[PDB]
């Protein structure tokens, strides 16, 4: 069978999965934005820009 | 003219206190050999402002904006008191009764609550 590290060569001519794939990728990242701010804001401090701005945080 | 409780409930009017015309800058005399009382007194708050707790003593602390959270539950009325003529010509009101206490709570930004005890008691 394919080696572990080629199994997603099975997109190479299939171009309507490789739009799945690619789609899959681009919900992961976008996930990944939103749950990331949301971490963020669950964590930050605003009450100080002076002397306890986003970068120390 | 005159509005029953059916006419006012539910329309936020029981939480204003009465407002008086544009026409009405007059002077209305005091007899210093009378007596008076403030049948009613009614506040009636637009804005409550809380001020920070800064990092910084250097820094000067402000009185911010805040949201009410506890509706149109907040005026003081219903008050009555005597009015005193002092011997130097001033006025003192001396509060005796009514609903003179409120307790709100309004919220600042990024959510903290502060409650308070509204009230001119005394
Ligand atoms: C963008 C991410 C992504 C996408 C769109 C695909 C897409 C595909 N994969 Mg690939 N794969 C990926 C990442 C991805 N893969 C990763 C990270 C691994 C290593 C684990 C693999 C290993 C792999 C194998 C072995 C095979 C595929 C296969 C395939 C095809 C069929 C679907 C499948 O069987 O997946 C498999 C399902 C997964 C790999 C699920 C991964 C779950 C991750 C690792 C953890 C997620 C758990 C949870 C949500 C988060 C954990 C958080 C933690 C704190 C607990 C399809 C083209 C198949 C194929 O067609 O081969 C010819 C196949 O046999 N993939
Ligand atoms: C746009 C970026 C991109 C895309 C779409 C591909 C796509 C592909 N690669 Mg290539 N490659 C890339 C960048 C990319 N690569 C980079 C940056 C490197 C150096 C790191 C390589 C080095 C490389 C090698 C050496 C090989 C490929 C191969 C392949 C093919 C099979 C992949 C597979 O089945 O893995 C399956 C992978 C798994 C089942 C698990 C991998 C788990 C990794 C090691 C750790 C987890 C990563 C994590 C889940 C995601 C974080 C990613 C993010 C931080 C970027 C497929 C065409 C193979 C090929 O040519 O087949 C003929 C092959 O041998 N790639
Ligand atoms: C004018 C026509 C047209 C338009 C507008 C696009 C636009 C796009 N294509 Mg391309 N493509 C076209 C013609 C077109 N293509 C043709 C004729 C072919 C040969 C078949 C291709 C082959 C092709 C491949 C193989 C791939 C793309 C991909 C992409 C997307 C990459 C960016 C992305 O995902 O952002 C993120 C997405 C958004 C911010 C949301 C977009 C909202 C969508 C467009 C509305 C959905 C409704 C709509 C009717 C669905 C079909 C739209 C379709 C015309 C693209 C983008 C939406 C890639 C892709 O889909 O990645 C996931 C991809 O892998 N295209
Ligand atoms: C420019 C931005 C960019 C680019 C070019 C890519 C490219 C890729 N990503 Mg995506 N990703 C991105 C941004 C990007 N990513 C962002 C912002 C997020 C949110 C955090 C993700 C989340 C994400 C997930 C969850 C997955 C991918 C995967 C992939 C690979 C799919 C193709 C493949 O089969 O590779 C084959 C794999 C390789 C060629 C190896 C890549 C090696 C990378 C570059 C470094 C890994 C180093 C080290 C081993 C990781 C250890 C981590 C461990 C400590 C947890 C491709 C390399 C998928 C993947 O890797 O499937 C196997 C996958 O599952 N990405
Ligand atoms: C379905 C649906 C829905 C929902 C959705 C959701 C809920 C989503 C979510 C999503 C999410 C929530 C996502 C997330 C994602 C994440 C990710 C994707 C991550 C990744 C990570 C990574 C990749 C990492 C790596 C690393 C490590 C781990 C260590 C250090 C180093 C590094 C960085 C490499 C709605 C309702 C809208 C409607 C429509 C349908
Ligand atoms: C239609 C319908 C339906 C549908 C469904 C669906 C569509 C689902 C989907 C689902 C999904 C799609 C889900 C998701 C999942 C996700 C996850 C599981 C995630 C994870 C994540 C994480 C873990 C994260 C982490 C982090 C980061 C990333 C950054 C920041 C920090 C933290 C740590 C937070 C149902 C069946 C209901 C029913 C019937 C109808
Ligand atoms: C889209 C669907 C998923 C949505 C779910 C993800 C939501 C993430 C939202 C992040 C913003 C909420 O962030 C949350 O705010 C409040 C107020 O500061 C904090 O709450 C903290 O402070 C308040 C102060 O009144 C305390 O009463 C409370 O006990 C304490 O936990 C939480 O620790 C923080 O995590
Ligand atoms: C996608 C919806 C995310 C849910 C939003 C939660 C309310 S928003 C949230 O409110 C907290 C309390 O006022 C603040 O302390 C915090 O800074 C703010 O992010």
């Amino acid at each position: 069978g394919l080696p572990w590290y080629r199994v997603h060569t099975v997109l190479i001519n299939d171009p309507g999965r490789l739009i799945a794939a690619h789609l899959m990728h681009t919900a992961l990242v976008a996930g990944w934005a939103g749950s990331m701010a949301l971490y963020e804001l669950a964590t930050f401090d605003p009450s100080d820009p002076v002397l306890n701005p986003m970068w120390r945080q | 003219q005159t509005l029953t409780y059916d006419d006012i409930v539910g329309t936020g009017l029981a939480n204003k206190c009465p407002t008086l015309d544009d026409t009405a800058r007059g002077a209305y005399p005091i007899d210093s050999s009378q007596t008076y009382r403030i049948a009613r007194l009614c506040l009636q708050p637009t804005t409550f402002l809380v001020k920070e707790e800064p990092k910084n003593k250097r820094q000067e602390a402000e009185f911010v904006p805040t949201k009410l959270v506890t509706r149109e539950t907040t005026s003081l009325d219903q008050i009555q008191g005597e009015l005193k003529v002092n011997s130097d010509g001033s006025l003192t009101f001396v509060e005796e009764d009514g609903i003179d206490f409120q307790p709100v709570t309004v919220q600042m930004a990024g959510g903290e609550r502060i409650p308070l005890l509204f009230t001119v008691k005394n």
